[PDB]
């Protein structure tokens, strides 16, 4: 269970309020990359989508995850944003 | 002269076409003696020849040349001080390698290179000679003969200018040594520049830790005796006054965590300056800034000093840096060990933000296993990505299989032998297997064990063993009987914290008893089990089979593994028989050790130890007589002979023979002081102490009312005491400990043993 | 005193 | 070790090289090469030396001999033979004296794959091409199993970003192998664990479409 | 040791098989580095090839 | 390797007059501590301390004193007296490894003044016109006023990375001092302030250090380890003649001849007027010898095995051999006023007829 001496397990991009708050509709991929950093995963099956995930499981507590999905136009212009601050 | 042709002699190996390409002149060119000289000097410049000679023949430009002889054999003689492969590595320089071409003119370069090499080894009087012999087809062989001379040794280490401390206290911590007693292990009198630099920086640290902010080292001289046998070392230093700490301040690219860093940086007023505390503070600042995802936090601190008030003001600068992410972790060199065996020990997660301290501590974790000779690490930026890196580990495996043997002696059990063979990395799987054996005066033991360090990825372990034992009581100064047993166990490990862990498992044991001398305490247990042996005969036997459930718990926060000065250690163990077995009993034990320093330098400390035990039958039956507790001897109560404390046997047709009891309580208290008469250069290697011991053993089931003519063995009030002195150090034969104590409270059946000692591992 | 095994120790009083 | 002219040196060496143990067959070869390094016999001595070192399991010395020859004379007509022998030499280091060897270091297999690819691309009509192709189609699956093992470790450790990236890279590099077809359920499980059901359904469509 | 690989056997394994793309989506683009070159003709396989030098 | 002892017949039988032990000796530590004689009294010393005065004839103690500190848990620390013993006027001057320089009055051994110098004092002090010159281990040369013990002037000299243990005691002539160096260089300084007059390089591992120099009739003779013997003018560092000889031991000049002991332990003779050899006596090779002295018309040299060899200078032949002490002889002998004295590596002091 949780009682055993686990290490800390970090995954994904590191996000902060000061960084996520800078995203506006219509920015290009280069500007989004400059603002947040290159994403560790993207859709491989034929859509221009980036997934930002910030998942932690420290010490002897449970998990906490935040996601941020950005959908880009074929021209490379951001068109939709979806922020989910808490795990289901 | 005009070149009608060029004619070659002596080109047995060097290509004629290569020489024709290599000369500055070709066929049909006008040639004079200047061009002939240019040709011969160019052929000398080619380096393939030793004696070029040219002539103007009647119709050709004649060249007659002896090529450089090819070296076909390299041999050494008299070189036993240094490995042949080391010599081969040394001769890689100056083009001395088999198959190539050379001359006798370069022999002196080899001589001086070898002389310099042995000078670098410390053989200042070494001499070398070479003998060279040619062979047909312009081949040549050489042999090297060596004289090792005498290796120099350090004669004295001196420090001039110190006033705050004695020179011996400063010398005591250095790696180099100028005095080495025959009865101690402190090092060797060899000289190395790396160790000299390490000693210099240790000396600098020793003064920086005690407020001497103005400490400086002026010069260092190394001198050699005219016979080149002794080496002298001297360092010049100067120290100022001590300084006090006035306060700290921090500024830089703090990235919004300024208050959190500031709460960490505060130091109370009035304290002396301390470089260790400054470094720990800046390291903690780096760590705290590192848990927010910065890869390379950089901090720097310089001290501002005021010579009027003797106070120091600390200035700190911090640069947060940037964020990087790990794309992949790769291992290379593990041609035998499985990938998961190395990947289990990492603390950096793949596909997460980078942490430099995590990478370094993962390297340390991987190096602690001992399967590898060396471990290296590199961080490579992946091309085309601004902020992604790859981490690569380099390892080189070593053979983990080994066989070991040992021997020791002591008054507790006499001559002991140990032997075994172990394999720590069976087929590169990470399993550990081994076979072990041991024989004392009164016991013979053998076992075989298998252990899996990772039964679960969190660190839970699983293992077992299969053992055989042969215990003969009368040789241990007990009542006479004989017990031979075998069985098998299986157990689990379960760590819950850095300092403490749990334990549980099952086991099976089969006991066989023989040659039992009749007595009331034993035959009480036999009657309880429901057997009626013959009182007049010694030739009785008994057999039992049992299944047991085991558990335990350990806590360990000691300062260091050898000669500790702080911390505590507690160990608890239990046992209970599940139904279906023959016996029905439980047992529990607990022991404790703790250190409490009373001096700031941790050279005056106080030690306290305890030990408890209890056990009884579940119902109707009793605990078997071969599970009893014992006290007395060097391990438990100094000053008493082994196993003599406790109840005594009463035969059927009373004596000094002890039988032990089913309850025990032991206590001890000890004072540790510095050794008074050993020189301070190695006085810290020997520990001397004074102690006070006490304890008792009693049997709870002794029916006193029916045995009025004998003492009451159920009374725990019979407390024994003793006091004395003991000392220990690391002998060249191994660990060693002496003791001398005298009991000042004893009873009728107790036999004293005032002088006790032990040598080596037993 | 006696050489009980290899240890030398009192078997007496 | 007796001194002799090279005609019967080579005669005896070849007589005891075509049959019998290699331990004495090698010994006359280095003696001949050491005493008479330059001469008509040179190339044949080098090739027989490579063959003896390979078959006697002296793999690093075989590596040294091949690496010496391949740049000493890159214009030899039988360079494809040496090229294939280098391929065999690299392939021989990937196993030892069974337990599955896939988890261990694959750099030797990678070098062997590159070597056989260079051979089959350089000399299509050489006689060794069929066996070279068989060896490299084995090596491809061997390379894929290592990435499968790494993903299978991280799916037990509990790091899902690593699992999806490993499986995606394996799908990009080895698109047509049994290891990838067996490994994509880990990608589906990781997507479902990180609550990315929109991607989990797509991986489910792939696994449903392919048997 | 390890002399078994000098007379290597059982190198033959399962053939490669392509993946099908479902409707309304695409597969990731292949790297192409480990692409297997196509060949023609036939020749000796296994023990039938002579490793002895020319 | 070391040669075996020679066999000789003695034309005379030397005997020990008297022997008195003075604590321990210098031990196995290489040092320059040696006894001194003046006005029929003899002064000796130990490494730990224990400066002792003995009458020349009977060898009986007059007074004794110890310089070590004697406080502790029944333990004491040594003063490490390495500098040689010299006497001038009513004071006795001894150096120390602890950078201390002691001045003891001859009457009762009580300290007159004590001064701390820039480094380890290893050379035997020399007294001249109220100033004492001390050559320290770290290359500093300092002059102390003999009256109060205060520092007068200081001259800094370069020090190589590696060197031989020991320092060159300076000598004085015409109001200017001459001193060797560890860099194979000889320098001359004016006595009053320390003005450098002239400098010259004498030498060719790369070790090259000097012994004490000597000056006669306006020319300066010097010798350097693994280097070259030279002759220099007192006016400037001009070189007249040179040879390939080297030694760490002292050498003596007399009449028209020069006697020295080679670093290979070979006794030789040379002319003042030019670098030519008169005779060579090479059989004590690789036996650790000591610097020679002239006494009773013969050349006397000690041995590290404890033997004392007498050599005739007229043709370079042995005349005597004697066994004295089993401890050995490292430091130089001393001879004056018809007496010859020597101290072993142990504390025993010998008077030889
Ligand atoms: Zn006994």
């Amino acid at each position: 269970e949780r009682v055993v001496y686990r290490p800390d397990i970090n995954q994904g991009n590191y996000l902060t309020a000061n960084d996520v708050s800078k995203i506006r509709v219509g920015m290009t991929q280069q500007q989004v990359a400059y603002a947040l950093g290159t994403p560790l995963m993207s859709d491989p099956f034929g859509t221009n989508t980036w997934f930002y995930v910030f998942r932690q499981q420290p010490g002897h507590e449970g998990v906490t995850q935040q996601t941020l999905t950005l959908t880009f136009n074929s021209s490379g212009v951001l068109t939709n944003i979806d922020n989910k601050p808490a795990l289901s | 002269f005009v070149v009608k042709d060029i004619h070659f002699e002596g080109l047995q190996r060097v290509a004629v076409g290569a020489a024709l390409l290599s000369m500055p002149v070709r066929t049909g060119d006008t040639v004079n003696d200047e061009d002939i000289s240019n040709t011969i000097r160019a052929l000398f410049a080619t380096g393939n020849f030793e004696d070029v000679r040219v002539l103007r023949d009647g119709d050709t430009l004649l060249v007659q040349v002896k090529e450089r002889p090819t070296i076909a054999s390299i041999t050494f003689s008299g070189n036993k001080s240094v490995k042949d492969d080391m010599l081969k590595q040394n001769l890689e320089a100056s083009g001395v390698r088999v198959g190539e071409s050379l001359d006798r003119t370069t022999i002196a370069d080899i001589e001086k290179g070898l002389e310099d090499f042995y000078y670098s080894v410390g053989k200042y009087s070494a001499s070398v000679k070479a003998v060279v012999t040619p062979l047909p087809r312009n081949r040549v062989d050489l042999k090297l003969v060596f004289q090792e001379g005498v290796s120099a040794e350090i004669q004295q280490i001196n420090i001039v200018g110190n006033h705050a401390f004695t020179t011996d206290e400063l010398i005591s911590h250095f790696q180099l040594r100028d005095e080495v007693p025959w009865w101690n292990v402190v090092g060797d009198r060899k000289y190395q520049k790396q160790k000299l630099a390490g000693d210099l920086e240790t000396l600098r640290s020793y003064y920086l830790d005690r407020g001497y902010a103005r400490f400086n080292i002026d010069s260092t001289q190394v001198s050699l005796t005219p016979d080149k046998k002794g080496i002298y070392v001297t360092v010049n230093i100067t120290e100022g006054d001590q300084y006090k700490l006035s306060g700290v301040e921090v500024s830089g690219n703090l990235a919004g965590h300024s208050a959190e860093i500031e709460q960490l940086t505060k130091i109370e007023p009035g304290e002396l300056y301390n470089g260790t505390k400054v470094t720990k503070m800046e390291d903690d600042i780096k760590k705290l800034l590192g848990r927010y995802g910065y890869a390379y936090p950089r901090v720097q601190s310089m001290p501002e000093i005021n010579d009027a008030d003797k106070t120091v003001k600390l200035r700190v600068n911090v640069d947060a840096g940037n964020r990087f992410y790990v794309r992949k972790i790769r291992f290379e060199g593990n041609d035998t060990s499985k990938d998961a065996v190395l990947r289990r020990e990492m603390r950096q997660m793949e596909g997460a933000w980078l942490g430099s301290d995590l990478v370094d501590q993962g390297k340390e974790r991987l190096n602690r296993l001992g399967f590898f000779e060396t471990v290296d690490t590199d961080t490579q930026r992946v091309p085309g990505s601004p902020d992604q890196v790859d981490v690569v580990y380099k390892v080189k495996e070593r053979n983990t299989g080994s066989f070991n043997f040992g021997i020791g002696y002591g008054t507790e059990s006499g001559v002991s032998f140990q032997a075994g063979v172990q394999q720590d990395n069976w087929l590169g799987t990470g399993y550990a297997v081994g076979i072990n054996g041991t024989k004392n005066d009164y016991q013979t033991y053998a076992e075989l064990s298998v252990t899996n360090p990772y039964f679960t990825v969190d660190g839970v372990s699983l293992g077992g063993r299969l053992f055989y034992n042969d215990f003969q009581a009368d040789d241990a100064d007990l009542s006479d009987y004989t017990n031979k047993s075998y069985g098998t166990d299986v157990t689990l490990g379960f760590p819950i914290n850095e300092y403490n862990s749990l334990r549980a498992g099952l086991g099976y044991v089969h006991n066989s008893l023989s040659n039992m001398q009749p007595q009331v305490a034993m035959w009480r247990y036999l009657y309880s089990m429901g057997e009626h042996p013959s009182t007049s005969d010694q030739d009785n036997s008994f057999k039992t089979d049992d299944f047991t459930f085991n558990y335990g718990w350990t806590y360990n926060k000691l300062d260091r593994g050898y000669f500790p000065t702080d911390g505590s250690r507690v160990n608890l163990t239990g046992k209970v028989t599940i139904p279906g077995s023959d016996n029905e009993y439980y047992k529990v034990t607990l022991d404790t050790a703790t250190y409490v320093p009373i001096d700031d330098d941790h050279k005056w400390v106080v030690l306290g130890r305890t030990r408890w035990g209890y056990g009884d039958g579940l119902g109707g039956k009793e605990m078997p007589f071969y599970e009893n507790f014992y006290a007395g001897g060097s391990s438990t109560v100094r000053g008493f002979q082994s196993n003599t404390i406790g109840p005594k046997a009463v035969y059927f047709p009373k004596s000094d023979d002890a039988v032990g009891g089913n309850a025990m309580a032991v206590a001890s208290l000890e004072f540790i002081t510095p050794t008074p008469f050993i020189s301070d250069k190695y006085a810290n290697s020997v520990r001397t102490s004074f102690f006070w011991d006490m304890g008792t053993v009693w049997d709870t089931n002794w029916d006193s009312s029916q045995y009025s003519g004998y003492p009451d063995y159920s009374d725990p009030s019979n407390i024994r005491m003793s006091a004395g002195i003991a000392l220990q150090w690391m002998s060249p034969l191994g660990p060693l400990v002496f003791s001398y104590a005298q009991p000042f409270k004893k009873y009728d059946g107790d036999k004293a043993e005032q002088f006790q000692f032990n040598i080596g591992k037993t | 005193f006696a050489a009980h095994g290899s240890r030398y120790h009192r078997h007496c009083g | 070790v007796p001194d002799n002219p090279p005609n019967e040196i080579y005669a005896t060496a070849q007589q005891k090289l075509q049959d019998g143990n290699w331990r004495q067959a090698i010994t006359q070869l280095e003696a001949l090469d050491n005493r008479y390094p330059f001469g008509p016999y040179s190339q044949q001595v080098q090739l027989d030396l490579i063959y003896a070192y390979y078959k006697n399991a002296d793999l690093p010395l075989a590596q040294a001999a091949i690496d010496r020859f391949i740049r000493l004379n890159p214009t030899h007509p039988n360079i494809d033979y040496v090229m294939y022998m280098r391929g065999l030499t690299n392939m021989a280091l990937d196993d030892s004296a069974g337990v599955d060897r896939s988890d261990r270091d694959p750099q030797h297999a990678r070098a062997a794959f590159s070597d056989f690819s260079k051979l089959v691309r350089g000399y299509p009509n050489s006689q060794y091409t069929t066996d070279a192709t068989k060896r490299l189609v084995f090596l491809k699956d061997r390379l894929a199993k290592y990435e499968y093992s790494v993903a299978e470790y991280y799916t037990e450790r509990g790091a899902w970003v690593a699992v999806v990236n490993r499986v995606e890279g394996m799908l990009r590099d080895y698109p047509d192998t049994q290891a990838t077809r067996d490994a994509l359920p880990l990608m589906e499980n990781a997507y479902r664990q990180m609550q990315m059901n929109a991607q989990a359904e797509k991986v489910a469509k792939i696994i449903a479409a392919n048997s | 040791k390890r002399q078994v690989s000098g007379d290597e056997a059982y190198l033959e394994a399962a053939p490669l098989a392509e993946l099908h793309a479902p409707a309304g989506m695409i597969l990731p683009v292949t790297s192409g580095d480990y692409a297997i070159p196509v060949t023609n003709g036939s020749g000796a396989v296994g023990k039938a090839l002579d490793i002895r030098p020319p | 390797k070391m040669s075996p002892l020679p066999t000789v017949e003695n034309q005379f039988t030397p005997t020990t007059a008297w022997s008195t032990s003075v604590g321990s000796g210098i031990g196995n530590f290489y040092s320059n501590l040696h006894p001194a004689l003046a006005d029929n009294v003899v002064y000796a010393a130990d490494r730990a301390g224990l400066v002792k005065a003995l009458n020349a004839d009977d060898g009986k103690e007059i007074w004794s004193v110890s310089l070590a500190e004697k406080d502790g848990w029944f333990s004491k620390e040594p003063a490490l007296l390495s500098g040689g013993v010299t006497v001038s006027g009513g004071h006795v001057y001894i150096g120390s490894e602890k950078a201390q320089v002691y001045a003891l009055n001859t009457s009762d051994g009580t300290v007159a003044w004590q001064t701390k110098v820039a480094g380890e004092a290893l050379s035997r002090p020399v007294v001249s016109d109220g100033l004492v010159l001390i050559h320290t281990s770290n290359g500093q040369l300092q002059a102390l006023n003999e009256a109060d013990g205060a520092v007068k002037w200081t001259v800094n000299l370069d020090m190589p990375s590696l060197s031989l243990r020991g320092e060159s005691a300076p000598t004085t002539a015409f109001g200017a001092a001459v001193v060797g160096g560890d860099n194979g260089r000889v320098s001359a300084v004016l006595m009053e302030q320390g003005q450098m007059i002239w400098q010259q390089r004498i030498s060719q591992r790369l070790s090259d250090v000097d012994t004490t120099p000597v000056v006669v009739n306006g020319v300066v003779f010097a010798l350097a380890y693994n280097g070259n013997l030279t002759a220099l003018d007192l006016r400037s560092g001009q070189i007249m003649w040179k040879r390939e000889l080297g030694s760490v031991n002292d050498f003596i000049v007399d009449g028209n001849r020069i006697y020295l002991v080679d670093q290979n332990d070979r006794v030789m003779a040379l002319t003042i007027d030019g670098g030519v050899t008169l005779w060579t006596q090479s059989d004590l090779l690789h036996r650790l010898l000591t610097s020679p002295v002239l006494y009773n018309g013969n050349l006397v040299v000690g041995d590290s095995e404890g033997y004392l060899h007498w050599i005739n200078v007229e043709d370079g032949r042995f005349v005597a051999q004697q066994k004295v002490d089993s401890s050995g002889f490292q430091t130089e002998p001393v001879a004056a006023d018809g007496k010859l004295l020597i101290q072993a590596k142990d504390g025993t002091v010998y008077s030889i007829t």
